């Protein structure tokens, strides 16, 4: 109903997951044959409105 | 009986007490 | 002495439009929901001599199919479809029906189920290996891997029964399930095949469409409609007391 | 006694009334915790009937008796308190705000109602009696 | 009349207001699934069917307002603290660890963290006994709970460990249907029937990671957002209430 | 005869009269059009008064029709 | 009849 | 002997 409060919140989880990921990567420095991870964040469905 | 009826008697004090007698 | 009757009519009909205003209202935290349009038709009386009664009459035609917005949950089987796609149920009375509720959940026996109705995919109700871990692709393909097995052993099981149809091809139901139109169910058959052109997301979860600014619109727009109307009343109801009470 | 009408609508007036004083009471006794004896304070409902004289013709409303609620009282962890239970949980009176504050509106607009529908009449029923004179 | 259909809005937004309190109450426990309430409208009711059929099509259908039907836990894998204290393990999977109440009925929880009591025996913080039991020798120099849920004990004097017993994992086919018992103990249900007793690692059962604990499911911002948009839909049906009211009084006040 | 319209259907399944799925049912009583159905009554006696006043006016100045 | 007039007294007697 | 109306009367206070 609010919407742009739900696609905010899906900003903030991508931004979530992306700051998860780089903890891991930085927690892992003195792991032997350890490999970086990248997050790829990319959007979701688009609505589209009629136009007379 | 029904409230708002006639009767003989007076009711009885309407005591409200605070704690268990 | 009869437009008392035209201006209790609106008042009435005011007042229907408004329940329908706040039930629409109630569900903005329903999945997956369409909010109910309301519009007042005019009536008018046919007769003689001088046509000047005209009636007001509440109507909801048909519903809204703007999607909402998408919460984004980090589990598979909440899913989403494309703007016009609709998920077909196995409806409560043993007929078909079709929702936006993507929260398909699962049983201890394994079938799938929307709001306790079973999902209804290409043959029949879709059941689901007992116990075992569901992901779902994005055209409705539906993998099944049970729990510590490798991860090799990953296969689908079936397809979700996605069809798409418009506003004004759907009505909604009196149990909350929407269905075809008969002038539409004449043209595209009893029942509707899947259209393969239908995307889906899996991990969103499509919430209600209401709109506040229109709610709180219609809602100012009521109760300033029942004070005009109750001044008509009002109007009325102080000159046929004078007349009668006095030309008798 | 009473004329017809007078008897429905003063029925209508006092069970309103009665509806009323049951949701102030509830809404007084949001945050007890005790009675008088020990007991949790459990949320009264005022239960409306027909008081159908006749044969299902009319009738005003009459209210039988003042139930009390069947949910699950509130439990709040206090276990110093001497209502505790074993566990420790206190019980709390299962009010809810909002339904009360419904209810206050709604027995509020019948009872005005029923009001309006008596000043309504007086003025027929006065009339009424300068047929013969 | 609309009073009831926005009074049941309020209870709903006021239930939803409960389930994110409580899920916020239960940040620092451990093994904690955090809940969802979802909602459905109650049945609709038909007052004029429409016509038959340019124009809109005609027909008066109102609706009733919204009910809380069931509120789901979201059984996903949280997060492990290292507590170095070696009676805390932490599932990495869909396992319960089978507990004993004091009635003789059988819960299931997934806080790992546990203790020994007067007479060996792992309990939990609450005092229930962990089945199938484990009973510790009051020599143990150090305890160690293997990868299969092995309990093996160091002796003093000696070479190698003592075998005890294995922590059995019971595992559900359908685990959102467990009803929450309380403190920290879910119960089986119709919906989560079958309990599935298994050495972990065996059938689908987690592994064991000693010396961790699982951190609650909840987070943070998604209950934020949902408490922000809770306090607008309650705003909102409050107006509506308040708008109902004026206009019934507009029709006494006539 | 019972007014024909849908009963008001309540959600309210710990009142302990409910339906299978608690759904308790209200009269379908349509407020705005009691009150004017009071109104128009009583608008209607008042006109039937006055008709009943001034026949009986009239009956009794035909009494003293050639008094 | 069936209905008492508004101007009757109480059909409860 | 009708004492205190409205207020003082109708609060619950012990017996004396």
């Amino acid at each position: 109903m609010i919407s742009s409060l739900w696609i905010a919140k899906t900003g903030l989880d991508a931004q979530q997951t992306n700051m998860d990921v780089i903890a891991n990567n930085l927690a892992n420095v003195s792991t032997n044959g350890f490999k970086r991870q990248r997050a790829v964040f990319e959007d979701l469905l688009y609505q589209t409105i009629r136009q007379p | 009986g029904v409230p708002g009826a006639l009767s003989n008697q007076p009711a009885p004090p309407n005591e409200a007490p605070i704690a268990t007698p | 002495d009869h437009a008392i009757y035209t201006a209790m009519g609106a008042a009435s009909q005011t007042l229907n439009q408004q329940a329908v205003t706040a039930s629409n209202l109630a569900n903005a935290s329903t999945p997956g929901f369409r909010a109910q349009l309301n519009a007042l038709r005019a009536v008018p009386v046919d007769g003689l001599s001088l046509a000047t009664r005209t009636l007001v009459t509440a109507s909801t035609p048909g519903a809204d199919m703007t999607p909402g917005q998408l919460d984004y949950t980090s589990r598979p089987l909440d899913v989403a479809l494309q703007q016009d796609g609709w998920l077909v149920v196995q409806a409560a009375d043993g007929a078909e029906g079709y929702t936006r509720n993507g929260n398909i959940q699962v049983g201890p026996t394994g079938q799938l189920t929307i709001q306790g109705h079973p999902v209804i995919g290409e043959g029949g109700p879709i059941t689901v290996p007992e116990g075992s871990e569901i992901t779902i692709a994005a055209d409705g393909t539906i993998s099944a891997l049970n729990p510590g097995d490798p991860p090799n052993t990953v296969a689908p099981v079936g397809r979700l029964k996605l069809v798409k149809a418009e506003g004004n091809e759907v009505q909604r139901s009196d149990d909350g399930l929407f269905r075809l139109t008969a002038e539409a169910q004449a043209e595209r058959g009893a029942v509707l095949a899947a259209d393969p052109s239908i995307r889906i997301m899996s991990g969103v979860l499509e919430g209600s469409n209401v709109k506040p600014v229109e709610a709180m619109t219609d809602m100012i727009a009521n109760a300033r409609r029942f004070e005009m109307q109750m001044k008509v009343i009002t109007s009325v109801d102080e000159n046929e007391g004078r007349a009668n009470q006095l030309l008798s | 006694a009473l004329l017809n009408i007078f008897d429905i609508a003063g029925s209508a007036l006092a069970a309103q009334s009665k509806r009323l004083n049951v949701a102030a009471s509830n809404l007084a006794n949001a945050d007890s915790v005790t009675g008088p004896d020990g007991q949790p304070y459990r949320a009264k409902q005022v239960v409306f009937q027909v008081d159908a004289a006749p044969g299902q013709a009319t009738g005003g409303v009459k209210v039988a008796s003042v139930i009390e609620s069947q949910a699950p009282e509130k439990l709040v962890y206090e276990p110093g308190n001497p209502l505790a239970d074993a566990n420790g949980y206190v019980k709390m009176p299962n009010v809810d705000v909002v339904g009360e504050m419904v209810n206050t509106m709604s027995a509020s607009r019948s009872y005005q109602a029923n009001i309006e529908v008596l000043n309504t009449v007086k003025s027929m029923m006065l009339k009424t009696l300068t047929l013969g004179q | 009349s609309s009073l009831w259909i926005a009074k049941t809005g309020l209870d709903a937004q006021q239930t939803n207001m409960d389930v994110i309190a409580n899920n916020l109450a239960n940040v620092s426990t451990n093994g904690f699934k955090r809940q969802r309430a979802v909602f459905e409208d109650l049945l609709y009711q038909t007052i004029r069917q429409p016509g038959a059929q340019t124009t809109l099509p005609s027909g008066l259908q109102i609706g009733t307002g919204v009910r809380p039907v069931a509120t789901e836990r979201l059984h996903s894998q949280g997060n492990l603290s290292q507590t170095n204290n070696s009676k805390d393990v932490a599932i990495k999977g869909q396992g319960f660890f089978q507990v004993m109440l004091p009635d003789g009925t059988s819960a299931y929880t997934r806080d790992g963290s546990f203790q020994v009591d007067q007479n060996g025996q792992l309990v939990t913080a609450g005092g229930f006994q962990v089945q199938p039991a484990i009973t510790i020798p009051a020599n143990a120099l150090s305890i160690t709970i293997g990868r299969d849920g092995v309990v093996s004990v160091t002796q003093q004097g000696q070479a190698a460990p003592v075998q005890v017993g294995q922590l059995n994992l019971t595992t559900f086919m359908n685990d959102t249907g467990l009803e929450s018992i309380g403190e920290n103990l879910y119960i089986e249900t119709q919906s989560s029937g079958a309990p599935n007793e298994s050495t972990p690692g065996l059938n689908g059962a987690g592994l064991l990671y000693q010396g961790y604990v699982e951190t609650s499911n909840v987070n943070v911002a998604e209950e934020l957002v949902n408490m922000i948009q809770v306090q607008r839909a309650y705003e909102i049906n409050s107006k509506a209430v308040s708008t109902t009211d004026q206009m019934l009084q507009k029709l006494t006040q006539l």
